[PDB]
Protein backbone atom coordinates (compact mmCIF):
# COMPACT_ATOMS: atom_id res chain seq x y z
CA UNK A 1 0.00 0.00 0.00
CA UNK A 2 3.18 2.25 0.46
CA UNK A 3 3.59 4.42 -2.55
CA UNK A 4 7.28 4.63 -4.43
CA UNK A 5 9.29 7.58 -4.46
CA UNK A 6 8.66 9.10 -7.69
CA UNK A 7 5.21 9.61 -6.79
CA UNK A 8 5.92 11.74 -4.62
CA UNK A 9 7.65 13.60 -6.84
CA UNK A 10 5.47 13.92 -9.42
CA UNK A 11 2.82 15.14 -6.75
CA UNK A 12 6.03 17.47 -5.42
CA UNK A 13 5.82 16.18 -1.55
CA UNK A 14 2.34 16.95 -0.69
CA UNK B 1 -12.95 13.33 -24.91
CA UNK B 2 -13.85 11.09 -22.06
CA UNK B 3 -12.45 7.71 -22.64
CA UNK B 4 -11.48 6.35 -26.02
CA UNK B 5 -9.97 3.12 -24.59
CA UNK B 6 -10.66 0.04 -26.24
CA UNK B 7 -10.94 -2.13 -23.17
CA UNK B 8 -10.08 -2.13 -19.96
CA UNK B 9 -8.85 -4.09 -16.93
CA UNK B 10 -9.34 -3.14 -13.34
CA UNK B 11 -9.07 -5.95 -10.56
CA UNK B 12 -6.60 -4.23 -8.31
CA UNK B 13 -8.49 -2.47 -5.64
CA UNK B 14 -5.05 0.36 -5.52
CA UNK B 15 -2.57 2.03 -7.85
CA UNK B 16 -1.23 0.39 -10.42
CA UNK B 17 2.33 1.54 -10.23
CA UNK B 18 3.68 -1.46 -12.89
CA UNK B 19 2.96 -2.89 -16.02
CA UNK B 20 5.11 -5.48 -18.11
CA UNK B 21 4.35 -7.76 -20.86
CA UNK B 22 5.70 -11.08 -22.32
CA UNK B 23 8.10 -10.88 -25.15
CA UNK B 24 6.38 -13.37 -27.12
CA UNK B 25 3.10 -14.01 -25.82
CA UNK B 26 -0.20 -11.60 -25.60
CA UNK B 27 0.10 -11.31 -21.54
CA UNK B 28 0.35 -8.61 -19.06
CA UNK B 29 1.61 -8.05 -15.56
CA UNK B 30 0.43 -5.71 -13.37
CA UNK B 31 1.23 -4.78 -9.55
CA UNK B 32 -0.33 -2.78 -7.65
CA UNK B 33 -0.79 -1.15 -3.71
CA UNK B 34 -2.82 -3.90 -3.41
CA UNK B 35 0.34 -5.66 -2.90
CA UNK B 36 -0.81 -8.14 -5.78
CA UNK B 37 -0.01 -9.37 -9.47
CA UNK B 38 -2.47 -9.64 -11.72
CA UNK B 39 -2.09 -11.03 -15.36
CA UNK B 40 -3.90 -10.77 -18.19
CA UNK B 41 -4.29 -10.91 -21.83
CA UNK B 42 -3.23 -7.81 -24.18
CA UNK B 43 -5.10 -9.24 -27.45
CA UNK B 44 -9.25 -9.81 -26.37
CA UNK B 45 -12.15 -7.39 -25.46
CA UNK B 46 -12.23 -7.39 -22.56
CA UNK B 47 -8.88 -9.00 -21.62
CA UNK B 48 -8.93 -12.66 -20.60
CA UNK B 49 -8.20 -12.74 -16.05
CA UNK B 50 -5.71 -15.12 -16.33
CA UNK B 51 -4.61 -14.85 -13.03
CA UNK B 52 -3.06 -14.06 -9.21
CA UNK B 53 0.54 -13.50 -8.15
CA UNK B 54 0.33 -13.38 -4.09
CA UNK B 55 2.98 -13.34 -1.46
CA UNK B 56 4.28 -9.70 -1.56
CA UNK B 57 4.88 -8.09 1.75
CA UNK B 58 3.85 -4.73 0.25
CA UNK B 59 3.13 -2.68 -2.84
CA UNK B 60 4.65 -4.75 -6.00
CA UNK B 61 6.92 -1.87 -8.15
CA UNK B 62 8.07 -4.17 -10.72
CA UNK B 63 7.18 -6.64 -13.02
CA UNK B 64 9.55 -7.96 -15.75
CA UNK B 65 9.68 -11.03 -17.79
CA UNK B 66 12.91 -12.46 -19.00
CA UNK B 67 13.95 -11.81 -22.16
CA UNK B 68 13.73 -15.46 -23.59
CA UNK B 69 10.05 -15.71 -21.79
CA UNK B 70 10.25 -18.22 -19.44
CA UNK B 71 10.13 -16.21 -16.41
CA UNK B 72 8.27 -13.13 -14.64
CA UNK B 73 10.41 -11.14 -11.91
CA UNK B 74 8.40 -9.51 -9.41
CA UNK B 75 9.74 -7.17 -6.79
CA UNK B 76 7.92 -4.99 -3.92
CA UNK B 77 8.69 -2.26 -1.57
CA UNK B 78 9.79 -4.62 1.71
CA UNK B 79 11.84 -5.76 -0.91
CA UNK B 80 10.80 -9.18 -1.83
CA UNK B 81 11.49 -10.36 -5.11
CA UNK B 82 9.45 -13.27 -6.80
CA UNK B 83 10.10 -15.41 -9.60
CA UNK B 84 7.44 -17.51 -11.35
CA UNK B 85 8.08 -20.02 -13.84
CA UNK B 86 5.94 -20.14 -16.75
CA UNK B 87 3.74 -23.21 -17.32
CA UNK B 88 1.27 -24.32 -19.76
CA UNK B 89 1.96 -22.22 -22.70
CA UNK B 90 1.86 -19.26 -20.52
CA UNK B 91 -1.59 -19.72 -19.14
CA UNK B 92 0.10 -19.94 -15.52
CA UNK B 93 2.65 -19.05 -14.13
CA UNK B 94 4.00 -20.53 -11.06
CA UNK B 95 6.02 -19.73 -8.27
CA UNK B 96 9.59 -21.05 -8.38
CA UNK B 97 11.73 -18.99 -5.89
CA UNK B 98 12.06 -16.07 -4.06
CA UNK B 99 14.36 -13.60 -1.41
CA UNK B 100 14.07 -10.63 0.63
CA UNK B 101 17.68 -9.53 0.74
CA UNK B 102 16.81 -5.67 1.20
CA UNK B 103 14.15 -3.23 3.18
CA UNK B 104 12.42 -1.77 -0.10
CA UNK B 105 13.41 -2.79 -3.49
CA UNK B 106 13.59 0.86 -6.18
CA UNK B 107 13.74 -0.66 -9.28
CA UNK B 108 14.12 -4.23 -10.77
CA UNK B 109 14.69 -4.90 -14.68
CA UNK B 110 15.29 -8.15 -16.58
CA UNK B 111 18.14 -8.15 -19.39
CA UNK B 112 16.21 -7.03 -22.39
CA UNK B 113 18.77 -9.71 -24.71
CA UNK B 114 20.42 -12.28 -22.00
CA UNK B 115 17.97 -14.97 -21.03
CA UNK B 116 17.14 -15.53 -17.59
CA UNK B 117 18.88 -12.48 -16.11
CA UNK B 118 17.70 -9.59 -13.82
CA UNK B 119 18.99 -6.76 -12.18
CA UNK B 120 17.47 -4.55 -8.89
CA UNK B 121 18.74 -1.69 -6.56
CA UNK B 122 17.39 -0.54 -3.10
CA UNK B 123 16.88 2.14 -0.49
CA UNK B 124 20.13 1.36 1.48
CA UNK B 125 21.93 1.79 -2.23
CA UNK B 126 22.36 -1.84 -3.09
CA UNK B 127 23.00 -3.29 -6.31
CA UNK B 128 21.99 -6.72 -6.97
CA UNK B 129 22.42 -8.84 -10.18
CA UNK B 130 20.53 -13.02 -10.41
CA UNK B 131 20.16 -15.26 -12.97
CA UNK B 132 17.63 -17.92 -12.88
CA UNK B 133 18.30 -21.48 -13.09
CA UNK B 134 17.03 -23.30 -16.15
CA UNK B 135 16.03 -25.98 -14.72
CA UNK B 136 14.22 -25.47 -11.57
CA UNK B 137 13.80 -21.62 -11.54
CA UNK B 138 16.09 -21.02 -8.51
CA UNK B 139 18.17 -18.02 -7.66
CA UNK B 140 21.73 -17.86 -8.56
CA UNK B 141 23.21 -14.43 -7.34
CA UNK B 142 26.04 -13.10 -9.57
CA UNK B 143 26.90 -9.96 -7.35
CA UNK B 144 25.27 -7.68 -4.82
CA UNK B 145 27.53 -4.47 -4.34
CA UNK B 146 27.08 -1.45 -1.62
CA UNK B 147 28.81 1.40 -3.16
CA UNK B 148 26.49 3.98 -3.57
CA UNK B 149 25.46 5.50 -0.11
CA UNK B 150 21.63 6.43 -0.47
CA UNK B 151 19.25 4.77 -2.83
CA UNK B 152 19.98 3.76 -5.59
CA UNK B 153 17.42 5.11 -7.86
CA UNK B 154 17.49 3.31 -10.87
CA UNK B 155 19.33 0.89 -12.82
CA UNK B 156 20.12 0.31 -16.70
CA UNK B 157 21.72 -2.51 -18.42
CA UNK B 158 24.58 -1.77 -21.25
CA UNK B 159 26.32 -3.48 -23.97
CA UNK B 160 23.62 -5.85 -24.51
CA UNK B 161 24.45 -6.54 -27.73
CA UNK B 162 27.63 -8.64 -27.32
CA UNK B 163 26.63 -12.22 -26.11
CA UNK B 164 25.72 -13.68 -23.05
CA UNK B 165 28.93 -13.79 -21.29
CA UNK B 166 29.22 -9.58 -21.58
CA UNK B 167 26.42 -8.30 -18.83
CA UNK B 168 27.43 -5.18 -17.36
CA UNK B 169 24.83 -2.63 -15.45
CA UNK B 170 25.11 1.21 -14.70
CA UNK B 171 23.55 2.47 -11.52
CA UNK B 172 23.03 5.51 -10.17
CA UNK B 173 21.90 7.32 -6.54
CA UNK B 174 20.59 10.35 -4.83
CA UNK B 175 24.18 10.54 -3.83
CA UNK B 176 25.30 11.91 -6.81
CA UNK B 177 27.35 8.64 -7.99
CA UNK B 178 27.22 6.61 -10.79
CA UNK B 179 28.63 3.05 -11.00
CA UNK B 180 29.28 0.60 -13.97
CA UNK B 181 29.89 -2.80 -13.05
CA UNK B 182 30.61 -5.81 -14.77
CA UNK B 183 27.82 -8.13 -13.06
CA UNK B 184 29.64 -11.95 -13.50
CA UNK B 185 32.67 -10.57 -11.38
CA UNK B 186 31.11 -7.90 -9.48
CA UNK B 187 33.61 -5.22 -9.87
CA UNK B 188 33.26 -1.66 -10.31
CA UNK B 189 34.24 -0.88 -13.82
CA UNK B 190 34.31 2.82 -13.18
CA UNK B 191 32.40 5.53 -10.35
CA UNK B 192 31.41 8.56 -11.37
CA UNK B 193 31.25 11.41 -7.90
CA UNK B 194 30.24 14.63 -7.37
CA UNK B 195 33.81 15.87 -7.72
CA UNK B 196 33.26 15.01 -11.33
CA UNK B 197 30.47 16.92 -12.27
CA UNK B 198 31.94 20.45 -11.20
CA UNK B 199 30.99 19.72 -7.48
CA UNK B 200 27.49 19.87 -8.23
CA UNK B 201 24.75 18.19 -6.29
CA UNK B 202 22.86 15.79 -8.44
CA UNK B 203 20.65 13.11 -7.10
CA UNK B 204 20.46 11.04 -10.16
CA UNK B 205 16.65 9.02 -10.66
CA UNK B 206 16.50 8.38 -14.26
CA UNK B 207 18.71 6.94 -16.69
CA UNK B 208 18.58 5.70 -20.24
CA UNK B 209 20.85 3.80 -22.83
CA UNK B 210 21.49 5.52 -26.24
CA UNK B 211 20.73 3.64 -29.72
CA UNK B 212 24.36 2.24 -31.46
CA UNK B 213 23.17 3.44 -34.23
CA UNK B 214 23.16 7.04 -32.36
CA UNK B 215 26.17 7.07 -31.55
CA UNK B 216 28.65 5.27 -34.24
CA UNK B 217 28.29 2.04 -33.15
CA UNK B 218 28.93 2.70 -29.18
CA UNK B 219 26.47 0.32 -27.38
CA UNK B 220 27.57 1.43 -23.68
CA UNK B 221 26.26 5.36 -24.25
CA UNK B 222 23.74 6.62 -20.90
CA UNK B 223 21.82 9.24 -20.25
CA UNK B 224 21.30 10.56 -16.78
CA UNK B 225 18.92 13.03 -15.15
CA UNK B 226 18.87 14.48 -11.68
CA UNK B 227 15.86 15.20 -9.45
CA UNK B 228 17.18 19.08 -9.57
CA UNK B 229 17.27 18.99 -13.61
CA UNK B 230 20.95 17.98 -14.09
CA UNK B 231 21.48 15.87 -17.40
CA UNK B 232 24.12 14.12 -17.93
CA UNK B 233 25.59 11.56 -21.15
CA UNK B 234 28.06 9.65 -20.40
CA UNK B 235 30.38 7.21 -22.06
CA UNK B 236 30.39 3.96 -20.04
CA UNK B 237 32.91 2.58 -22.94
CA UNK B 238 35.19 5.43 -21.91
CA UNK B 239 35.53 4.90 -18.30
CA UNK B 240 32.77 7.08 -17.61
CA UNK B 241 33.86 10.14 -19.83
CA UNK B 242 31.58 12.93 -20.07
CA UNK B 243 29.99 13.49 -23.37
CA UNK B 244 27.60 16.46 -21.74
CA UNK B 245 26.64 17.78 -18.74
CA UNK B 246 23.71 20.45 -18.33
CA UNK B 247 21.27 22.12 -15.93
CA UNK B 248 18.20 22.16 -18.15
CA UNK B 249 15.66 24.86 -16.93
CA UNK B 250 16.21 27.59 -14.69
CA UNK B 251 13.17 27.96 -12.11
CA UNK B 252 11.63 31.09 -11.11
CA UNK B 253 12.30 31.77 -7.32
CA UNK B 254 8.65 30.68 -6.30
CA UNK B 255 8.55 27.19 -7.95
CA UNK B 256 9.58 24.39 -5.72
CA UNK B 257 13.01 22.70 -7.09
CA UNK B 258 11.19 19.20 -7.92
CA UNK B 259 9.94 21.06 -10.76
CA UNK B 260 13.26 20.76 -12.31
CA UNK B 261 13.33 16.58 -11.72
CA UNK B 262 13.88 14.79 -14.63
CA UNK B 263 12.13 11.66 -14.46
CA UNK B 264 11.91 9.71 -18.09
CA UNK B 265 14.43 9.57 -20.81
CA UNK B 266 14.39 8.55 -24.50
CA UNK B 267 15.84 8.52 -27.24
CA UNK B 268 15.34 8.63 -31.05
CA UNK B 269 17.75 7.27 -33.43
CA UNK B 270 15.98 8.61 -36.80
CA UNK B 271 15.74 12.12 -35.79
CA UNK B 272 19.21 11.80 -33.55
CA UNK B 273 17.04 13.22 -30.14
CA UNK B 274 17.04 12.77 -27.09
CA UNK B 275 13.84 14.06 -25.07
CA UNK B 276 13.41 14.30 -21.01
CA UNK B 277 10.40 14.69 -18.93
CA UNK B 278 10.39 16.66 -15.97
CA UNK B 279 7.86 17.04 -13.11
CA UNK B 280 6.88 21.02 -14.30
CA UNK B 281 5.28 19.43 -17.19
CA UNK B 282 8.04 20.13 -19.84
CA UNK B 283 9.20 17.78 -22.41
CA UNK B 284 12.47 18.92 -24.05
CA UNK B 285 14.07 17.39 -27.19
CA UNK B 286 17.49 17.90 -27.69
CA UNK B 287 19.36 17.31 -30.88
CA UNK B 288 21.79 14.36 -29.57
CA UNK B 289 25.10 16.25 -31.76
CA UNK B 290 24.87 19.98 -30.19
CA UNK B 291 23.19 18.84 -27.16
CA UNK B 292 20.87 21.67 -27.25
CA UNK B 293 17.02 21.77 -27.18
CA UNK B 294 15.07 21.67 -30.56
CA UNK B 295 12.08 21.49 -29.86
CA UNK B 296 9.51 21.07 -26.66
CA UNK B 297 6.53 20.31 -25.50
CA UNK B 298 4.71 21.63 -22.12
CA UNK B 299 1.71 19.13 -20.32
CA UNK B 300 -0.19 20.55 -17.80
CA UNK B 301 1.30 18.46 -15.24
CA UNK B 302 4.22 15.94 -14.15
CA UNK B 303 5.04 13.66 -16.66
CA UNK B 304 5.53 10.55 -15.62
CA UNK B 305 7.05 8.23 -18.80
CA UNK B 306 8.17 9.01 -22.26
CA UNK B 307 8.82 6.68 -25.35
CA UNK B 308 9.59 7.11 -28.87
CA UNK B 309 8.28 4.88 -31.21
CA UNK B 310 8.86 5.47 -34.74
CA UNK B 311 7.93 9.28 -35.68
CA UNK B 312 6.03 9.64 -32.66
CA UNK B 313 6.97 10.41 -28.81
CA UNK B 314 4.43 9.18 -26.11
CA UNK B 315 4.30 10.84 -23.31
CA UNK B 316 2.19 10.16 -19.97
CA UNK B 317 0.63 12.64 -17.31
CA UNK B 318 0.07 12.67 -14.01
CA UNK B 319 -2.86 14.69 -15.24
CA UNK B 320 -4.46 11.00 -16.47
CA UNK B 321 -3.72 11.00 -20.01
CA UNK B 322 -1.17 9.62 -22.59
CA UNK B 323 -0.03 12.16 -25.44
CA UNK B 324 1.19 10.73 -28.65
CA UNK B 325 3.66 13.54 -30.61
CA UNK B 326 5.00 13.84 -33.65
CA UNK B 327 8.39 14.21 -32.81
CA UNK B 328 9.83 16.35 -35.45
CA UNK B 329 6.22 18.44 -36.29
CA UNK B 330 5.01 18.39 -32.74
CA UNK B 331 1.74 17.75 -33.99
CA UNK B 332 -0.95 16.29 -31.22
CA UNK B 333 -1.80 12.95 -33.18
CA UNK B 334 -4.07 11.55 -30.32
CA UNK B 335 -4.62 11.57 -26.28
CA UNK B 336 -5.24 8.72 -24.57
CA UNK B 337 -8.24 10.02 -21.99
CA UNK B 338 -10.16 7.61 -19.57
CA UNK B 339 -8.23 7.73 -16.47
CA UNK B 340 -10.05 9.93 -13.25
CA UNK B 341 -6.13 10.16 -11.73
CA UNK B 342 -2.37 9.97 -13.26
CA UNK B 343 -1.13 7.60 -15.27
CA UNK B 344 2.14 6.19 -13.90
CA UNK B 345 3.14 3.73 -16.14
CA UNK B 346 2.59 2.50 -19.51
CA UNK B 347 3.92 -0.14 -22.29
CA UNK B 348 3.61 0.22 -26.44
CA UNK B 349 2.64 -2.62 -27.93
CA UNK B 350 3.34 -3.40 -31.85
CA UNK B 351 1.20 -6.27 -33.91
CA UNK B 352 3.99 -9.11 -34.30
CA UNK B 353 3.48 -9.40 -38.45
CA UNK B 354 3.29 -6.97 -40.95
CA UNK B 355 -0.40 -8.41 -42.08
CA UNK B 356 -0.90 -7.29 -45.72
CA UNK B 357 -2.09 -3.92 -44.37
CA UNK B 358 -1.20 -2.31 -41.14
CA UNK B 359 -3.33 -2.72 -37.45
CA UNK B 360 -2.93 0.38 -34.96
CA UNK B 361 -0.11 -0.01 -32.15
CA UNK B 362 -1.67 -0.65 -28.39
CA UNK B 363 -1.12 1.88 -25.09
CA UNK B 364 -1.84 0.02 -22.12
CA UNK B 365 -1.81 2.05 -18.93
CA UNK B 366 -0.67 1.54 -15.20
CA UNK B 367 -3.57 3.86 -14.15
CA UNK B 368 -2.83 5.90 -10.48
CA UNK B 369 -6.61 4.62 -9.38
CA UNK B 370 -6.61 1.25 -9.74
CA UNK B 371 -7.34 0.91 -13.60
CA UNK B 372 -5.25 -0.46 -16.94
CA UNK B 373 -6.67 1.15 -20.07
CA UNK B 374 -6.25 -0.28 -23.08
CA UNK B 375 -5.69 1.94 -26.40
CA UNK B 376 -5.39 1.77 -30.32
CA UNK B 377 -3.51 4.77 -31.17
CA UNK B 378 -2.89 6.46 -34.80
CA UNK B 379 -0.87 5.02 -37.63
Amino acid sequence: ARRPARCYRYQKNK
Amino acid sequence: MSNNSLTYFDKHTDSVFAIGHHPNLPLVCTGGGDNLAHLWTSHSQPPKFAGTLTGYGESVISCSFTSEGGFLVTADMSGKVLVHMGQKGGAQWKLASQMQEVEEIVWLKTHPTIARTFAFGATDGSVWCYQINEQDGSLEQLMSGFVHQQDCSMGEFINTDKGENTLELVTCSLDSTIVAWNCFTGQQLFKITQAEIKGLEAPWISLSLAPETLTKGNSGVVACGSNNGLLAVINCNNGGAILHLSTVIELKPEQDELDASIESISWSSKFSLMAIGLVCGEILLYDTSAWRVRHKFVLEDSVTKLMFDNDDLFASCINGKVYQFNARTGQEKFVCVGHNMGVLDFILLHPVANTGTEQKRKVITAGDEGVSLVFEVPN
